[PDB]
């Protein structure tokens, strides 16, 4: 009847722009707003934006500097552009459609599905490792800091320590950087015998990083 | 502005599900509600605080009371699990959303997160940068708030936190870290991290030695 689906790019570089498509099945662009959307943690559910076949334009106040949107009532498609974008701006975004005329009980209908877009560093870059000191068990880490892209690889004295180990996965910062750890739990009649090593592998750096972890003090 | 909603919000299957969507502006205009799942296109549940749109299940009931909104699920099932938004009109704004509510159907026993916190490294310290890791794990379900607490007054920048990932055991695991200058860290008498799962609510603190 009428289904809207997205064309986004998934990957964007920090501080460039970011350009997305929604395209109407069947219908003409008659008595829609076209809108766009965007959903995430942190920022929760947001409006980002949207517009009529005459061009007319309403955009998040919020976001409205940077927010451009656009229609293109031949090809039956309507865009949006975003300009400057950083780590923030990483959300799942949608196309949607609200009906013309009054707008106080108006909901959007007919969803995109929708499309991913992540926002991270422009360049590729190798992580930082920072031992993280334990104080019948205790809990010691490692901590892999401000790398691009994913994956990180990470192993316990060469893969000789496999047990108690669980490595979290990471986090993407407004950096527009990736960071993880990776703790063991082990025994505390260990410590002073023993020593603990983290492997950090990180392939598309060319980085391999090799750290002892003990305590201080 | 997001208002006001619940970020968990937990049932067994079966059991009726409550959502509130409360603010101020919620007297002045009428309340919808969409439900949210990845890979899908969200719908709309609800509309005009009461009123049920086409194909969707009689089982949801919606109502409005005074400045508090509700969306209650009845007879909650797997499907229904998903994030659920609240949404008021606004004259400025032209809308405003709700801050989310992940109602989760169990599922499997309950389980307390375990949390360790480490705090920032010599070796970071002599690099200035510094950096607080708050780890949690082995927790059903994945629904976890994590806040941070200097001294005992809360943190609002340098803060970032995981989405729980499913680990092997089918528990979730998230993390969170919170990044500082090193005079911040011995500043203050001690830092703490505050993860509350469910109802309850557990702490780890730390100090500059």
């Amino acid at each position: 009847q009428v289904q809207l689906q997205e064309s986004g790019p998934g990957l964007v570089k920090s501080s460039e722009t970011l350009s997305l498509t929604c395209t109407v099945s069947g219908g003409s662009m008659g008595g829609y707003y076209w809108s766009w959307l965007r959903q995430s943690p942190v920022k929760g559910l947001e409006w980002i934006g949207y517009i009529f076949h005459t061009g007319h334009t309403n955009y998040n106040p919020s976001l409205e500097s940077r927010v451009t949107v656009s229609v293109d009532t031949s090809e039956n498609q309507f865009s949006l552009r975003l300009r400057s974008v950083t780590a923030a701006d990483t959300a799942v975004y949608y196309c949607a459609s609200l009906p013309r005329g009054q707008l106080v009980n108006a909901f959007f209908d007919n969803w995109g599905q929708g499309t991913l877009v992540t926002v991270a560093s422009a360049s590729t870059k190798g992580p930082s490792v920072f031992p993280l000191a334990p104080s019948g068990t205790a809990a010691l880490g490692c901590l892999v800091k401000d790398y691009f892209p994913e994956p990180v690889t990470v192993s316990w004295n060469s893969g000789a320590l496999t047990s108690g180990v669980h490595t979290f996965p990471a986090v993407l910062q407004s950096s527009g950087l990736y960071s993880l750890s990776s703790v063991v739990t082990v025994p505390s009649s260990s410590l002073g015998t023993q020593t603990y090593i983290c492997n950090v592998n990180h392939k598309p750096s060319n980085t391999k990083v090799d750290k002892r972890v003990e305590p201080k003090s | 502005y997001e208002l006001t909603q619940p970020p968990s919000v937990s049932v067994s299957p079966g059991q009726t599900a409550t959502i509130t969507c409360s603010g101020d502006k919620v007297a002045s205009k009428n309340v919808c509600w969409y439900q949210v799942k990845p890979g899908q296109s969200p719908e709309v549940v609800m509309y005009e605080n009461y009123k049920r749109p086409s194909g969707i299940p009689d089982r949801f009931s919606g109502s409005k009371s005074g400045s508090t909104a509700t969306l209650t699920i009845r007879g909650t099932q797997a499907t229904d699990e998903a994030d659920y938004y609240c949404q008021v009109w606004d004259s400025f704004s032209t809308f405003v959303f709700g801050s989310g509510t992940q109602v989760t159907v169990l599922g499997q026993p309950k389980a307390a997160p375990s949390v360790t916190l480490f705090p920032p490294s010599s070796e970071e310290l002599q690099a200035n940068k510094a950096t607080l890791v708050c780890l949690i794990s082995d927790f059903y379900p994945g629904a976890v708030t994590v806040a941070w607490k200097a001294d005992s007054s809360p943190v609002k920048a340098g803060v970032e936190t995981t989405t729980p990932s499913k680990q092997s055991n089918n528990k979730y695991a998230a993390s969170s870290y919170l990044s500082l200058t090193p005079e911040q860290w011995k500043s203050h008498r001690s830092y703490s991290c505050q993860v509350t799962h469910e109802g309850s609510t557990v702490e780890k603190t730390v100090a500059p030695t």
